[PDB]
């Protein structure tokens, strides 16, 4: 491992290593992964039901003090029956360290919110109900946040196309500005960009 | 078989009754809608439009659909509401400026390609 | 306190007049106890706006768990009564 | 109790006000969405790379550098050294452009628009610095997952040293015109004062942490590139109001000086991207000399890289806070998700909590001391 | 005494040993009608515990801040009341049963 390759730190895999099975002991009603990457990131996969008592736990534990909500998002993958997964990411100032837990939902199935654990979550949770179409429950005030008043679905979605269904000009027969059917003088240029002969043998998978 | 948690109501009663609640207060809303942004249409096109969009989704048979499309109908309510929305975003409701679309089998040939 | 009483009489005159100038039933048809379903060819939305319509004329509110069985003018005579408490 | 609609950088505000106070103030944003989160989705990671620019432009390079470092986690590669220590020294001072523009924005907007030109001529010079590293003057697109783009000319450093060995003076001015003024301070003492631990809860990061007496500072407590070789103090506040803010944001321009100084002078000989040709473009004699550094740059510049998969969130020490990244790779050469945190967002989110029982005129001080760009917010 | 923890809203206890010791109590307490199996229950019961018997060996508060490695002993009762308040939750969370439902087959297969 010369100079161009990035050195790894094994007492903080370690660490991690421990405290996610720490956590996992201590909650084992909803948690039903733990995964520590080789760049020392360790997420926790809980089940929908324990968005409130895991995050409280990460919160209010001596051992834990995850007092920041750094981010949380949503991510869009078509292929699988819950389409999206749910991203917290956590700071503990305490113990210098940060941790992530995943859940997942699909597009009728309401996420717990929360704002009463942390109040940051407000604006998130409304960012992803505007991007994704994820509703969650017991919102102070849920509501588009990003986009245009009455847009019509949800940009990030993948099914949503990148130029989107209208596309607004002014019109001086009606003196205002108004939503027409997209139409583009030059279509966006799709690129196949995938070569064939895999990278990466360590992510091969089965042939099942 | 198929158990579903819940959004709002537990069966399709509860939900047409969200609905006609939903419909309840766009009706008294529109005069008001009306007056407050110097629109150009009448009460009662204004009313029909609501009825049309409400009509446009009654095929649905489905709780969760239905209690969600009445989250999003409530959403816009608000926004017309606190006149967050602008003259061009309750116009657009009317589509004024869109030429009008042939169904007609040979008007459609007539004109190109697109079934 | 000297005006006069409120009667099931006008009542009735009320409840078919705001009727008559619902402008989806025609006058030759409507009766006190035509059905609004079926009687009258009126779904669940036009039922809606006759109880509005209602809630306006008599200067109260109705609702929505006993304005659903108001089905024909009859009873809507009985509950607008009802919550008026009359005699005649 | 009546309601106003300040509206149209570009912000409307909805608030209810009972006489002079504000008794609810709720911001409408998305009026700079532009989609970028969805536009970096099909492109390659190079072509993503100058949307960070346009995120927060205000500070173009710690943007980049936020991205090349979450980019290089995930490529499991490093920077070469001088790498690192221009990257570190351009932070420095795109940290000095960025709290320049904050202060005497802040400034301007209570009245004061003096102090606004005398640092904009600083400003500029310090674009002409942007502009002989890379060729422009805000755009830069300089910091690359593998590196920079290019070494240093001839005679950078010395100019950058006669630049920064006459900018504490202007400091001194600015202050000399703002800290001991009473009605600067009678416009910034005890107004929008946030208590810690409702700090941590909303999710502020930076100097919101710091003026109600946080210690916490990313690039002290983790490090990234060569920070832990160079030596500065955090300033910290007492009563976490706009006043204690302003005073930090002017304390860590001086700290800003008192790094750059070590990087100019500890600055090391050497390549200034990663020797690896699968990952960085070949010089171009080698590309119009040798076979495999034509199929490297053949490929580089049309395919892109690939990048193993795996999901990472990496986060800095921004001018404004801490700007991070959650990046999602499925193992081709487009990214598959990223989601751009950033801390002005958390800052607008508080701004109804913070302007709680305060004047009309204060709410535009609360703005002013969270250092609000909305390009970052919307995205 | 000192003056001004340095957070702002972090006021300055008088007396706070007694404070810890009730605080300290009270968890175990609570902790007490959570199941012996659970790992909560036993975990938790190690941590304070631990900082019980520390903080009735110590009488200085320097020394006591130093030797419970979270300083400010203000912040220390503070992360006191936060594990009371969880303790409650959490006995009423019951989160040592076994897991819910698991996820469908291919849930967190990733690539693709
Ligand atoms: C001025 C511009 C105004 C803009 C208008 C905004 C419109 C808001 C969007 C509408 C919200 C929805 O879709 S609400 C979703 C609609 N609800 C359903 O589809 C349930 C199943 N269908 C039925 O129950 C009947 O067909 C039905 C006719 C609906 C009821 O009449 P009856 O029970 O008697 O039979």
């Amino acid at each position: 491992t010369r100079p161009t390759i990035r050195p790894r730190n094994d007492v903080v895999h370690k660490q991690l290593s421990a405290f996610g099975q720490y956590v996992a002991e201590i909650l084992p009603k909803y948690v039903q992964q733990v995964q520590v990457s080789c760049f020392n990131e360790l997420e926790i996969f809980i089940h929908p039901d324990g968005v409130i008592p895991v995050l409280t736990f990460l919160r209010d534990h001596t051992n834990a003090q995850f007092k920041s909500l750094a981010d949380l998002t949503a991510v869009d993958v078509p292929t699988r029956q819950n389409r999206f997964e749910i991203v917290y990411n956590l700071l503990s100032l305490r113990f210098n360290s940060r941790i992530r837990v995943k859940t997942y939902t699909d597009e009728l199935t309401p996420i717990e919110s929360s704002v009463t654990v942390y109040k940051a979550a407000n604006w998130y949770e409304r960012e992803i109900w505007d991007m994704f179409g994820v509703f969650f429950a017991n919102h102070p005030d849920l509501r588009r946040i990003l986009t245009d008043y009455g847009f019509e679905g949800h940009p990030f979605r993948k099914d949503f196309p990148l130029s989107g269904y209208v596309e607004l000009r002014y019109d001086d027969e009606v003196k205002r500005v108004v939503a027409e059917p997209v139409e583009l003088a030059q279509e966006f240029r799709k690129f196949d960009l995938n070569s064939p002969w895999e990278a990466f043998p360590a992510y091969r998978q089965p042939p099942e | 078989g198929t158990s579903v948690k819940p959004i709002f109501s537990r069966d399709m009663n509860e939900a047409k009754r969200r609905v006609r609640e939903l419909y309840r207060a766009w009706y008294r809303e529109v005069p008001n809608t009306v007056h407050l942004f110097q629109l150009d249409i009448s009460v009662k096109q204004g009313r029909d439009k609501v009825r049309e969009m409400f009509m446009k989704n009654a095929h649905v048979t489905d709780p969760r659909v239905v209690d969600l499309l009445v989250i999003k109908g409530k959403m816009e309510l608000e926004e017309t509401i606190n006149v967050w929305k602008q003259r061009t975003h309750i116009m657009r409701f009317f589509h004024e400026t869109e030429a009008p679309r042939p169904t007609d089998f040979l008007s459609k040939f007539y004109v190109g390609h697109d079934p | 306190s000297d005006a006069p009483p409120l009667t099931l009489e006008a009542i009735k005159d009320r409840v078919l007049y705001v009727l008559k100038l619902y402008d989806k039933i025609d006058p030759e048809k409507l009766s006190v106890n035509s059905h609004f379903m079926k009687d009258l060819g009126l779904d669940s939305l036009d039922q809606v706006e006759i109880i509005m319509a209602m809630e306006d004329e008599f200067g109260f509110e109705i609702p929505d768990i006993d304005a659903e069985k108001l089905m024909c003018p009859q009873e809507i005579v009985d509950y607008i009564a009802d919550k008026k408490d009359v005699y005649e | 109790n009546l309601t106003l609609n300040f509206g149209p950088g570009v912000l409307r505000l909805v608030m209810e006000l009972s006489g002079e106070m504000v008794r609810k103030c709720d911001p409408h944003i998305g009026l700079l969405h532009r989609g970028t989160e969805k536009l970096i989705e099909y492109k390659t990671y190079l072509q993503a790379l100058p949307y960070f620019d346009r995120l927060d432009y205000v500070s173009m390079m710690c943007n980049e550098q936020a991205y090349s470092l979450a980019v290089e986690k995930l490529l499991n590669i490093q920077p070469p050294p001088r790498a690192q220590w221009i990257r570190v020294l351009f932070g420095e001072i795109t940290r000095l452009l960025n709290h320049i523009m904050a202060v005497t924005t802040h400034a301007l907007d209570i009245g004061a628009m003096t102090p606004f030109f005398w640092m904009f001529e600083e400003r500029e010079k310090m674009f002409e610095f942007y502009e002989r590293v890379s060729g422009a003057r805000m755009h830069a697109a300089y910091i690359r997952p593998g590196g920079v783009h290019q070494d240093l000319p001839l005679g950078l450093l010395d100019d950058i040293y006669e630049f920064s060995k006459n900018f504490s003076f202007r400091i001194d001015e600015l202050e000399e015109m703002l800290t001991n003024n009473r009605i600067w301070r009678n416009r910034t003492v005890d107004i929008g004062v946030v208590t810690a631990e409702d700090a941590l809860n909303y999710g502020f990061s930076g100097v919101m942490l710091r003026g109600s007496g946080i210690q916490w500072d990313l690039r002290k407590t983790q490090p990234y590139d060569v920070y832990d070789q160079v030596e500065f103090d955090v300033p910290i506040g007492s009563r976490g109001d706009c006043y204690d803010r302003y005073l930090c944001r002017v304390e860590e321009m001086r700290q800003s000086l008192r790094i750059i100084s070590q990087c100019l002078n500890k600055m090391p000989p050497g390549e200034i991207k990663v020797d690896d040709a699968k990952v960085s473009p070949p010089k171009r004699a080698e590309m119009k000399t040798s076979m495999e550094s034509l199929i490297h740059h053949f490929k580089l510049y049309t395919e892109g890289y690939q990048v193993p998969p795996g999901a990472t969130y990496t986060a800095i020490e921004a001018p404004k806070g801490e700007f991070g990244v959650y990046l999602v790779s499925d193992g081709s050469s487009r990214p598959y998700r990223c989601k751009i945190k950033a801390p002005g967002f958390a800052h607008l989110a508080g701004l109804d909590k913070m302007s709680k029982g305060h004047m009309l005129a204060d709410v535009v001080a609360i703005i002013g001391t969270q250092d609000i760009v909305f390009g970052e917010v919307d995205r | 005494l000192k003056k001004t923890t340095g957070l702002v809203g972090l006021a300055v206890c008088e007396t706070p040993h007694e404070r810890l010791k009730i605080l300290y109590t009270k968890i175990l307490d609570v902790l007490g009608q959570i199941p012996k199996n659970a790992a909560y229950r036993k975990y938790t019961e190690q941590i304070t515990n631990e900082k019980l018997g520390m903080v009735k060996a110590e009488p200085d508060v320097k020394k006591l801040e130093e030797q419970l490695q979270g300083g400010q002993i203000e912040e220390v009762i503070l992360q006191a009341e936060n594990e009371l308040s969880l303790a409650r939750k959490m006995l009423r969370w019951k989160p040592w049963e076994p897991l819910v439902e698991e996820p469908p087959a291919n849930q967190w297969k990733w690539p693709i």
